[PDB]
């Protein structure tokens, strides 16, 4: 019988900083056992400020894209150049999936950008179109692996402040872009060592005012 | 849902629906009337799938009320059960069938006589003088053999309709949460508010 | 056929001696004289090997006997009955120790285990 | 997992990676697949791993038994026959695949055997799911008349192969050379090529960061004289 | 696999291919198919790799033990030692063997021994899964009493076109001929059978 | 859904400094029978593309013909057909990967695996992959079927990322893709002798070599190999 | 997943928890389960959390066109009915949607049960997902229709807490809401652990827990 | 319906400088339903602990079982079996039923008391050995584990700072697992020192 | 069968089973007693599969009362449970597992404190204040989280259980007949003849 | 069934068996396989009768038609239609068909189309279940530019061994032979052909 969906692997990551985004996802392909590809691109600028990653089954992943990319062009054309925002592009890729509730995208999918104000803004979907904004995710392979990290590291759960003995939390505070990347790349690092699908290679996009910048780092082969 | 009971005594028809309604392993309500009014002198019970119970007596009871506007007439009882019987022998063959059984429970104003159908979800209709779905009959049956006259009073009907909630409630494995009986005669259609 | 003998040949005597292990003790006392020594940085076993003829190649006839890596062993009495216990005592260690314990069972313990095969020999039927 | 077996001049090389796996999660980045079932008798296997080193154990048991009843050093053929027989046996439910080796007084041998009792002979063989990738290597670069240091070099450029393509497979280099007239020597790490990159931070908590509820001493000791 | 054994006037020679597949992956492609149970008996192994090989196994070691007692045993006696374990484990076996040997007395004989366990004394005998192929070739070719070099080249011809067709068989062409005279090994190579 | 019956095995192909290589046997398979011997599995597109295909032999040759169609199609009105508003492989390859996407989304599949390789108008090299669910993707070195599990090992030891590519001539890929179909040939029991090797550069365009054969067999060895074990006769 | 909802003298409480979970595995510590309709209704979320949200931004779409069209606010009870007769539509197609609409109309305030089979029922009290059994124990022996403001909420949230503690599938953190008849009032999002502690000391439930 | 994760729980285990660190937490639970916050899934047998993740009754009955070989092991080697050993009697143990095996996932911790040398020791259900020299991960949460625990983990840590590390890969991994929780005990282990500490958590 | 519940307040254990046997579609009884006295201060109640139950709890009143005869001597509720247990873990691995669910309720005369130990068919013990088997505890255990303090006397936790069985009565869908309640204490095993 | 077809020097001869088989039963023992879609383009048919019947009789009307507007096509058109709609309909069908045909231009072709709905231009081509027994004869005996009488033998001698094998074949051989001359029917008895 034939199944039309498959499992690419792949593993992606969206911070949301105080005025800042991150999308990184690492570039390496597979099927079962075997390697596609140590650089496949998955994370991609769509345009308006707005980075996307669909992540699961790539035939899917590159069709999702593909279509989101071309209603950001459309958008332009029937509503005079007006600029695509964040919550806008979420809620119009939740009825991209949505219009295949019965056959759906076989993919996780995160946008990271700014927000009105110029907030940070990622949010993120489940194959079928539910969303919601969010703070940070992962998603994917090794997404288990990376989220608890995250949940200690980023909004220091479970973290108290010495001498108080748990009456006192640790505060939140804000975290730079440099202080993210780091933690995005022993993410990887971590992820890239006790799960086979993620390696070879780290592409992060990064979403200021200014723009989209990009940062490549290389992973284990093996 | 589950325990839908008719009736017919000399000059009414009594119908008696539990009020329970089930999600999961969860009783949502306790307080449901499985019944809707199809014409003042014609009352339906229902019991099956859920969702489609509902739905399809809200349907039947459209096309009625849209008759009875038309022709500024009601319909014989008679008249209603052939009606929804045609529906659901329609609906059995369908793509996906409307699983639902019911009683319709009338007053025929011409004839001066009580009637009570009973129709299961293939499309099967029969006139009875007392009648139930699903399980109901295998626990009541032997009771109204026994105590149903034809010349029953309104009253000696509840009697024996509350005997045979009793039977129920005592060898029935379910808490279908008591019911909620009514009666339908020459007058019209009423509830009897403590059973 | 069948091993009919299921009851004991060595039993108490009135006097509340185990005859057949006494006269076991007898041959051992004929038998080669064998000896160990202990020291403090090592064991030392040592026993004559009494060729029974000279065309006899007494090299392929090993009264001292190695059981595990660091356990050896020598005897005195009848050289058969040493054999097959040799072959019981190195598959004993394997069986009841090494297979479950990853290791060579310690001298005390493969000693209780060659025992209690003796011992056995003295109830059995 | 990737393991490879090749002949050469003067003996036999097996080789193995160090990744042993739980589906897509690695559990060991440092496992030990080469096993010794005799001190010149040495085997890799792939497949289930509790089964590969259980059965290579309970025959090198035996073995060492059979040497001790025969008072002759163990044959590869001995190791071969009794790992076939009880694999046989249990009709694949035990699914060890290895790959055995060895020198003995006949010389040096190097079979492979497969989880339902079947044997075959080789100058080069590999077992596991990087096999093809390490076999690709293999019938590229073996030729007749190895050297000792060629051998070494294809069996380790076979495993990195698959180390590379398989991802099944991954870590470091385990080597075995058993040469006629010689110990044999067990390389464990003879390849290091994965070593993980310095993190970007130290993860280090201050002291008191966790809430605790309760303190006790754990008594560990036998109980006390007095 | 591509296996036969062939009956001429000074005895009998067997012939196999060399390869041994897992599905579309070859795990060997230099597979001794040719397995020596006695000096002069011979057989051809087809199925199960571990089934023919744990029943050869067994067949060598009931024939070593006769021989130690009654002598030299006959390749019926074999192929019966064969058949016995074939069709008393049919349920839990997957083995199509060929049985070939040589007497003095009965001199070439050749026994196949199919799935179910029975037995089938021929002049020739062709099996595995590419002699499908080469039924109408064999069977237009054989002839009694051949030569010596006319049975190799009968058996080099027939094989390769097994070979040809066939995925499941390839790589060499061996051979074991036993006579009088001993027992000889042949092989042939490729680049020599596919250019017949 | 169906289920592919004549099938053709493994295509192999690699980036090198100034093209692209692809090749592919001759072979197409009926299950466990070898029945077609000269079957071309290299497709060239103009002068600038050939694609490979593995898989359903009978979905190939409808890609054939959908490809032959593209050709005829894109010269209607157009002047600059053999020029500038030639085909290139970027536009075939998203073509196939369009049509490719689409019939797995119906549920009715082209069974296939291809890789088209070429090279671009501005002397870039292309090289992707495409298959029966429309998944996509590139690397320097690309294979299907078997040659992912034991070509691809071969080829990345010439080009293990995409600095090697300069560093790499026509003479040593072709040297590596040649070795690689040898292995196949050892390996894969699905495989022939014969082959079609592509050579596709930007200097001295589209080479296209048929009636290839794998050489230099190493078999010798198999003469010393006795029984499976104790056997020694 | 736990959601509840109850009509009382001053309108009507609605009370959700926060997790969302693939397996064992918890994807989210704090997802929407409440989705804001119109200011004066609300829809909770139990099932396929796509589905929840699509039908019933899709019936904010609906509710508010009935607005323009009649210049006045739909009922809770057309409402309710617009979503079952969609879900009506996809009758068998494998949707999975559990709701309660909450809101204040002409009669008063007004809650219905809403799923996918169509179902709708009204009534004083529901709870919908894996643990609504725990959060009908609490709502059950302490529920009174002349029950305050204050206390309402308390009842609420401390049934989901009830919830969250014993269901492996529910947690986070609760959300509430209180409606009104001038619209729906959010009262916060409350995390469980920190909650937890907090009811089990100045309550002194949860004895068999050691804190 | 999966015997290894009806019950729920995790088990990590941790090296350091002359010290080793054990952590579970406390919940048992019928798949949804919580039942218990004070399942411990620790032992000890003299000096050698054990931890166990997986089916309830397989947990309580190995455990039993190796009080049993311990106590015998004792009485005939005249001492506390170290952890190679006790390591080795583990896997014998799980192997004996390799057809019909126990649905654990157990972890070994514990100091030699002759070389003083740190040891820990995952194994799978049937036996199989897993000598880290960093941690060993087991339970419902394995891979949440696996996460924290490679990427928090550092070399040669001191047992107040081994404690700090062991019981943030523990909180945190069970905050992102259904089916782990209720509760958290670690043990820091010494040459002839053990401390037990309960860790406060949320309890849902 | 259905329903068991268990409460241990400062000095008793308080068992609470529900009365009702169901073959088919159809109540036998309701009034069964699904309890066995193992001794004079350790009370098992049960519940799973049919005959089972009552089979696996003969057998280990037997061998209880077998070791009460053999050393003159109580057992303790600790003891009496490991036994349970290891029978019931021996069991699931046999080729055909006996499916029973108990409570064990029991006074240590020596220790002089109530004891409530649950054990599933698999061999899972856990000592607990309060238990439940199958979904019982998905109803009742919020109430007990709730009210229950271990210092509570027997009237109070008999409150406690009624509020509890109120609940199950109003949200199960099945009709399990009442229950039976008996109390554990020092001065050893009674029933309360009005619930 | 075993079917063939064969160019030769004066063009190309199709020939099959007459057996036709629900089961182990014979429902016809004289069976027409060979079928005529246009003058001198004919087929031979394995797979369904009732796909196969159904495909040629609308071949037949598609080439009839063709001719009436565009005059004699091509072997290879007809080939093409056969394709056409063995392919797109591969999910419902079970045809396996050889189409041979001779034109003055072109002379004898022959075109195999197999399960999947592929094309194959060929020197000659075998099908049917018969046609696995004789791929290593019909490799081995098959030479281009054969005279008439020559591959009249071939044929004869092939289908032969095809018959002898397969349980699925028999009866008499039937062949049609497409040259410039005309169009020629033969048929050969078992009496004749057994004895080969
Ligand atoms: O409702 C349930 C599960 C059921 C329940 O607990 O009763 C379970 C019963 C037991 C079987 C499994 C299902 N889950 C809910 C409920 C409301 C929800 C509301 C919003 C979301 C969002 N999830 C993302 C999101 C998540 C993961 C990744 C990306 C996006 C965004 S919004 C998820 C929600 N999930
Ligand atoms: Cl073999
Ligand atoms: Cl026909
Ligand atoms: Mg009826
Ligand atoms: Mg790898
Ligand atoms: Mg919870
Ligand atoms: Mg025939």
């Amino acid at each position: 019988q034939f199944n039309p969906y498959g499992d690419n692997g792949g593993t992606i990551l969206g911070i949301a900083g105080e005025d800042f985004a991150v999308l990184a996802g690492d570039t390496r392909n597979i099927t079962d056992y075997s390697i596609n590809s140590r650089y496949e691109p998955k994370v991609f600028d769509c345009g308006d400020n707005i980075v996307m990653s669909a992540n699961g089954f790539a035939a899917d992943g590159d069709a999702l894209v593909k279509r989101f990319k071309n209603s950001v062009k459309w958008y332009h054309f029937d509503h005079n150049d007006k600029k695509l925002s964040i919550n806008s592009a979420a809620r119009n890729i939740q009825h991209l999936l949505y219009s295949r509730r019965f056959f759906p995208y076989y993919v996780y999918n995160i946008i990271a950008g700014l927000d009105e104000d110029g907030k940070g803004a990622v949010y993120s979907f489940d194959p079928v179109g539910s969303y919601q904004r969010e703070q940070c995710r992962a998603g994917g392979a090794a997404a288990s692996l990376i989220m608890p990290f995250l949940d200690n590291q980023v909004n220091f759960k479970n973290q108290y402040e010495p001498g108080t003995n748990g009456k006192v939390k640790k505060p939140l505070k804000y975290l730079s872009v440099e202080e993210v990347i780091k933690l995005v790349r022993d993410s990887f690092t971590s992820a890239t060592e006790r799960h086979i699908q993620v390696g070879d290679g780290l592409e992060i996009l990064i979403v200021t005012k200014d723009g989209v910048r990009k940062e490549f780092y290389e992973l284990k082969r093996d | 849902m589950d325990i839908i009971l008719g009736i017919r005594v000399q000059d009414s028809v009594i119908l008696a629906s539990s009020k329970a309604v089930t999600r999961g392993i969860s009783v949502l309500k306790d307080s449901d009337d499985k019944t809707r009014q199809l014409s003042p002198h014609t009352l339906m019970s229902f019991a099956g799938e859920a969702g489609d119970t509902v739905q399809f007596a809200e349907y039947i009871q459209a096309n009625i009320q849209l008759y009875s506007i038309r022709e500024d007439y009601e319909l014989s009882p008679q008249a209603v059960s052939s009606f929804v019987r045609q529906e659901l022998a329609k609906s059995i063959r369908s793509r996906r069938p409307y699983q639902v059984n019911v009683l319709i429970g009338g007053y025929d104003k011409k004839k001066n006589k009580p009637e009570l159908y009973q129709i299961d979800y293939l499309g099967t209709k029969v006139e009875l003088p007392y009648g139930a779905h699903g399980y109901s009959g295998f626990y009541t049956f032997s009771l109204l053999d026994h105590h149903y006259r034809p010349d029953m009073t309104t009253e000696e009907g509840l009697d024996l309709l509350k005997l045979c909630v009793q039977e129920l409630e005592k060898r029935m494995p379910m808490d279908f949460k008591g019911v909620i009986v009514k009666i339908v005669d020459k007058d019209g259609i009423r509830q009897v508010d403590d059973f | 056929m069948t091993d009919r003998y299921s009851f004991s040949l060595t039993t108490f005597s009135p006097s509340g001696k185990l005859g057949q292990i006494d006269y076991a003790l007898t041959a051992v006392k004929q038998g080669v004289t064998s000896l160990g020594i202990k020291a403090t940085n090592g064991v030392v076993i040592a026993t004559e090997k009494k060729s029974s003829s000279p065309l006899a190649m007494s090299e392929t006839l090993s009264k001292v006997s190695l059981l595990t890596p660091d356990i050896g062993a020598v005897y005195s009495g009848m050289g058969p009955d040493y054999r097959v216990l040799v072959d019981k005592s190195r598959k004993v260690a394997h069986t009841s120790y090494k297979r479950i314990y990853g290791e060579y069972p310690p001298t005390k313990l493969l000693v209780s285990e060659v025992a209690k095969i003796m011992q056995e020999a003295t109830q059995s039927g | 997992t990737t393991i490879v077996g090749v002949k050469f001049n003067n003996g036999v090389v097996i080789a193995a990676d160090t990744r042993s796996t739980q589906g897509p999660i690695v559990a060991d980045k440092n496992c030990a697949k080469l096993h010794r079932i005799s001190p010149k008798i040495w085997c890799a296997g792939a497949g289930t791993a509790a089964d590969t080193e259980a059965v290579t154990q309970l025959i090198g048991s035996n073995i060492e038994l059979h040497s001790l009843y025969t008072s002759r050093e163990p044959r590869v053929v001995s190791a071969l026959q009794m790992l076939k027989q009880h694999l046989f046996k249990y009709q694949g439910h035990i699914g060890a695949y290895l790959i055995v080796a060895g020198v003995d007084p006949t010389g040096s041998h190097l079979f492979s055997i497969h989880a339902h009792g079947s044997t075959d002979v080789g100058y080069y063989l590999s077992l596991g799911s990087g096999s093809l990738a390490a076999m690709a290597v293999l019938e590229s670069h073996w030729k007749q008349d190895l050297t000792k240091e060629e051998a070494i070099k294809l069996a380790s450029d076979a495993i990195q192969a698959g180390i590379w393509n398989d991802l099944g497979s991954g870590s470091n280099v385990d080597v075995c050379v058993m040469e006629i007239g010689k110990d044999a020597e067990y390389l464990r790490n003879y390849l290091t090529p994965n070593v993980r990159e310095e993190k970007q931070k130290s993860y280090k908590f201050p002291r008191g960061t966790t809430a605790v509820l309760k303190e006790s001493i754990v008594n560990i000791c036998d109980i006390q004289e007095e | 696999t591509s296996i036969m054994a062939v009956t001429f006037k000074d005895g009998v020679i067997l012939g196999a291919d060399s390869r041994t597949t897992t599905g579309a992956y070859i795990a060997n492609r230099v597979t001794d198919k040719l397995t020596r149970v006695h000096d002069k008996i011979w057989c051809c192994r087809s199925g199960s790799a571990a089934d023919t090989q744990a029943i050869a196994d067994i067949v060598q070691y009931h024939l070593e033990l006769y021989t130690s007692q009654y002598g030299t045993p006959s390749t019926e006696t074999a192929a019966s030692v064969f058949k016995e374990l074939c069709y008393e484990n049919k349920d839990n076996l997957t083995a199509g063997i060929i049985v070939a040997g040589y007497d003095d007395k009965n001199k070439g004989e050749v026994y196949t021994i199919p799935l179910g366990g029975s037995v089938h004394k021929l002049p020739y005998a062709i099996a595995g899964s590419g002699s499908t192929f080469i039924y109408g070739y064999c069977d237009k070719n054989f002839r009694e009493n051949m030569s010596k070099e006319e049975t190799v080249d009968f058996i080099k011809h027939s094989l390769s076109q097994a070979i040809k067709w066939d995925g499941s068989s390839g790589g060499v062409i061996r051979m074991v001929v036993l006579t009088a005279a001993g027992v000889e090994r042949l092989i042939f190579y490729p680049d020599e059978y596919e250019q017949l | 859904t169906q289920q592919p019956i004549v099938t053709g095995t493994s295509v192999i192909s690699m980036k090198y400094d100034n093209g692209v290589i692809i090749a592919a046997d001759n072979l197409g398979s009926y299950g466990s029978l070898l029945r077609f011997n000269g079957v071309e599995r290299l497709i060239p597109v103009g002068d600038n593309t050939v694609v490979g295909i593995s898989g359903d032999i009978s979905d190939m040759q409808h890609i054939e013909r959908l490809l032959k169609d593209l050709v005829t199609e894109n010269a209607y009105d157009n002047p600059l057909a053999d020029a500038e508003e030639a085909l290139e492989p970027s536009y075939i390859f998203e073509y196939l990967a369009t049509v490719m996407y689409q019939r797995r989304s119906k549920m009715n599949p082209l069974w296939n695996a291809i890789i088209v390789a070429g090279v671009q108008s501005n002397g870039d090299q292309f090289l992707r992959y495409v298959n029966l669910l429309g998944v996509t993707y590139s690397s320097p070195t690309l294979a299907t079927g078997f040659g992912a599990h034991m070509a691809n090992p071969l080829l990345r030891k010439v080009v293990d990322r995409e600095s090697d590519i300069p560093k790499t001539t026509v003479q040593v890929a072709e040297e590596a893709i040649v070795n690689a179909m040898r292995v196949l040939y050892y390996r894969d029991a699905r495989s022939s002798r014969n082959f079609s090797l592509a050579i596709i550069d930007k200097n001295t365009g589209l080479t296209f070599k048929k009636n290839l054969q794998v050489e230099n067999m190493k078999w010798d060895f198999a003469k010393d190999i006795k029984g499976y074990g104790t056997q020694k006769i | 997943t736990t959601t509840l909802a109850f009509k009382f003298q001053h309108g009507v409480i609605a009370a959700v928890d926060s997790r969302a979970s693939a397996g064992s595995y918890i994807s989210a510590l704090r997802v929407n389960k409440v989705i804001e309709i119109n200011p004066y209704l609300l829809g909770t979320m139990s099932g396929c959390a796509a589905d929840c949200q699509y039908w019933e931004r899709l019936l904010a779409k609906e509710c508010r066109l009935y607005y323009l069209r009649n210049g006045e606010r739909i009922s809770v009870s057309a409402a309710s009915k617009l979503l079952s007769n969609m879900m009506c539509q996809y009758r068998g197609m494998g949707l999975s949607m559990g709701s309660m609409i909450c809101g204040w109309d002409k009669k008063g305030p007004g809650l219905y049960y809403v799923d996918e089979h169509g179902t709708r029922l009204s009534g004083n009290m529901f709870s919908t997902g894996s643990g609504n059994t725990y959060a009908y124990g609490v709502l059950d022996s302490n529920y009174k229709w002349d029950l305050s403001v204050e206390d309402a909420l308390y009842l609420g949230k401390r049934s989901i807490l009830a919830a969250a503690h014993r269901d492996a599938y529910s947690g986070g953190s609760v959300n509430l809401y209180h409606v009104t008849e001038d619209g729906w009032i959010y009262h916060g999002n409350h995390d469980v652990g920190e909650l937890f502690w907090k009811v089990k000391e100045e309550e002194g439930s949860f004895n068999n827990v050691i804190g | 319906s999966d015997p290894s994760s009806i019950n729920g729980g995790i088990v990590v285990a941790m090296t350091g400088k002359d010290c080793v660190a054990i952590a579970c937490d406390l919940r048992l639970g019928s798949q949804s339903l919580g039942v218990s916050n004070k399942f411990e899934k620790i032992f000890h047998y003299g000096h050698v602990f054990l931890g166990i993740t997986g089916l309830a009754t397989d947990v309580t009955t190995l455990n039993e079982m190796f009080r049993y070989k311990t106590n015998l092991y004792k009485l005939k080697e005249e001492r506390a079996i170290e952890p190679e050993t006790f390591t080795q009697l583990v896997s014998s143990s799980l192997y004996e039923r390799r057809f019909g095996p126990y649905f654990v996932g157990p972890v070994v911790a514990g100091i030699n008391s002759k070389s003083g040398k740190p040891f820990i020791a995952g194994f799978d259900l049937i036996g199989c050995i897993d000598e880290a020299k960093d941690f060993i991960v087991s339970g419902t949460a394995s891979d949440q584990l696996f996460g924290m625990c490679e990427s928090l983990y550092e070399p040669n840590l001191e047992p107040e700072d081994l404690f700090e590390t062991i019981s943030q890969a523990l909180l945190n991994a069970a905050d992102r697992d259904a089916l782990s929780g209720w509760g958290a005990v670690v043990y820091i282990i010494k040459k002839d020192e053990v401390v037990k500490r309960y860790l406060k958590m949320r309890q849902d």
